[PDB]
DNA sequence: TCATGTACGGTTAATAACCGTACATTT
DNA sequence: AAATGTACGGTTATTAACCGTACATGA
C-alpha cells in the first residue's frame, strides 16, 4: 500500500536500511531530507509504505527554475530521484516521474510554468528520461531534458 | 538571529580565517556566514537559472509550440498514480 | 591533521535556510560547505592582502627618497 | 536639512592616515570624504538588496505552486 | 587602534548607512570604515598611477632617451635657489 | 630671507592670512597641511620666513608615481603648488619648482626615478610648466606635463 | 576508541553606539 | 547665536569566542 505524499515539516519517516544503488543519493536522504534542509528551493515529496511507522522506499526534490537565451521564461527543475532496491524494476521510478508532472501541471495552473527540465548525471539516467518522452538538448545543456508543459496537459487530461 | 551552526576544522582552517578576519576588520562569525552565503547565493543561482544556447532553446521553443503527446509507457505511469 | 578546533555561529533563519539547502544541493555536509566557503575566501584575502603589504612597501620607498630635510 | 546626527569611528592609524590623505588628495574635509563615501555605498547595497528581496519573493511564489500535499 | 573619526551628518545618511550596515550584517563603524577606507585606496592608487596612451608613452621615452637641456629661465630659477 | 623647509610633524606655521588666489589651494593648506594630512602619500614642503614663528608663503606637495604603457617605470608627480599674494610676481614659484627637481634629482640617485610628472589644472599652468621645460603630454593626458630625470641631472651638476 | 557532524546553553572579556564636552570658523 | 569640522573620554548594553556538554555514526 504505498502512496506519494509530500515531505513535510515532521519528517517521521522509517529510512533505516535504505538503499537505491548510488550512494550519493543515500547520503543525500540521511544528510539533508532527514534535517529538513528543504522548503524555501527544494520540495521534496516521498514514496512511503502503509506501515504503522511509515517507511520511506523512494523520493525527489522539485525546485522553482528558468531557462534564458544566452528573453527569460520559467519553468521546474527535477532534482534529485531516487528508489530503494526493494522496489526497484516495478515501475515505482515512473509514477514518481508522473507526480512529479502532476505537481507541475497543478503549479502551471496558478503560476506560468513552460515545462519540467531535468538533468541526468550519467547515460543511464539520459535513457531513463529520454524513454518516457523528455527531450535532450544539446551542446553545453547536453545533460538537460525538457518535457513542456502541454504535453503534460494531455497526459492527465487523456487520463 | 535564533539559528546556529556548529563546526569542527583543522588549526590550519581556523587559524586562516581567523587571520583573514582580523585582515578584513571582521569578526570570525562574520568572516564565515558571508563566506557562506555569498556561496551559497552562487549556487542556488545556478541551480535555478538555465542558461539555452540557441540550438538547446529553439528545442525547447519547438516543444513548447508543438507539444508531443505522451508515448505509451508514460501513459502508463500515470495510470498507476491514479 | 585532526579537526580538534571549533567554531558556532548564530545567524538568522535565513541566512541557515539559504545555507542548509545550498549544502544540500551541493550534496555536501553543512561542515565542508561552510568550512570550504570560509578558507577559500580566507585564503584569497591573505593572499590580496600579501601583495598589498610588499606594494605599499614598495610605495614607501620612493617615499624615503623623496623625504630630504 | 542640519547634520544633528553623529557617528564616530575607532580605527587604526594605517586606515586613518589612507584616509585622511585621500581627503587632502580630493581636497574635502574629512566628513565629506567620509560620509559621501559611505552613503553612497549604502545606497547601492539599499538598491541591491531590494532587487534581490523582491526577486527571490519572485521565486516563492513558484515554490508555494509546487507545493502540494 | 587608537585613533578616531568624528561625523556629524543628517538624519537620512545616518539612517541609510544604518539600514545598509544591517543588511550586510555589519556594525555601523564596520561599514564606514571599510566604505571609506575602499575608496581612499581608490584615489591613491589613481593618483600616483599614470597610465599613458602610446602617443604620449613615446613623448616620455623621447624626454628619458633624448634629454633636453634645461633653458635659461629654468637655469635661473636654480642659480636662486643656490 | 625666505628658507625652503619641509613639512615636518609639527608644522608650527604662522599661516594666517595666507592667500594664494585660488581659495582651493588655500583650503588645502587649512584643512590638510596644517593636519599633518601627509606623511605616507604626500610629502610636503614649505616656503618659509625668517620671523620668530616662521609664516608660510609657498608650499609644494610630492608624491612617489609611476607611468606605464595602456610595462611600468617609477616616478615623481608634483601635486599642488602655491605662492601666497604677497611674495607672487617674484621668481619664487620657479624657484619652488627647481626645488622640486632638486629632491626628485637627491630621490633617483637611491631609488629608480625616471622623470617628474605633474598635472596642469588649467592651461596657465600648463603656460607655467611649459615655459620651465615641462614636456606636454597628449590626448587622455593632456593635462600632464613632463620633465626627465637625466635633463635634472645636467641642472644641477652644472650649476 | 576515537574522530566526526550536528546540536544546546552558559560565562566573560571586549566594544559599538551613545552622549557630554570642547574649540575655532563661518554665517 | 547657530551650524559645523575636528577632537577626547566615560557609560552601558550587546555579544563574539570559548568551553562544557550531548548523541549517533563510521573508521
Amino acid at each position: 500500500q504505498l502512496t506519494i505524499e509530500m515531505i513535510a515539516d515532521a519528517f517521521s519517516y522509517d529510512i533505516t536500511g535504505f538503499d537505491c544503488g548510488e550512494e550519493a543519493l543515500n547520503t543525500f536522504l540521511k544528510e539533508h531530507l532527514k534535517r529538513q534542509h528543504d522548503g524555501q528551493i527544494l520540495r521534496g515529496y516521498a514514496l512511503v509504505s502503509g506501515d504503522t511507522v511509515p517507511r520511506l522506499l523512494g523520493y525527489y526534490t522539485l525546485s522553482g527554475s528558468c531557462f534564458e537565451r544566452g528573453q527569460n521564461a520559467p519553468s521546474v527543475t527535477l532534482g534529485r530521484l531516487a528508489i530503494d532496491k526493494s522496489v526497484q524494476g516495478q515501475g515505482w521510478g515512473e509514477m514518481l516521474v508522473a507526480h512529479v508532472m502532476r505537481v507541475v501541471w497543478g503549479a502551471s495552473k496558478a503560476v506560468g510554468i513552460y515545462g519540467l527540465f531535468v538533468e541526468a548525471l550519467n547515460e543511464k539516467a539520459k535513457a531513463f528520461y529520454l524513454r518516457l518522452g523528455f527531450i535532450q538538448l544539446v551542446d553545453e545543456n547536453s545533460n538537460l531534458l525538457f518535457y513542456p508543459t502541454k504535453s503534460i496537459e494531455q497526459l492527465f487530461t487523456d487520463d | 538571529k535564533k539559528q546556529r551552526i556548529d563546526l569542527r576544522l583543522t588549526d590550519d582552517d581556523k587559524s586562516i580565517i581567523e587571520e583573514a578576519a582580523a585582515i578584513s576588520n571582521q569578526t570570525i562569525t562574520q568572516f564565515v556566514v558571508a563566506s557562506a552565503s555569498e556561496r551559497a547565493a552562487e549556487v542556488i543561482e545556478q541551480h535555478r537559472r538555465m542558461v539555452l544556447n540557441e540550438q538547446s532553446w529553439s528545442l525547447v521553443m519547438e516543444a513548447i509550440t508543438q507539444p508531443p503527446a505522451p508515448n505509451d509507457r508514460l501513459k502508463r505511469a500515470a495510470k498507476r498514480l491514479q
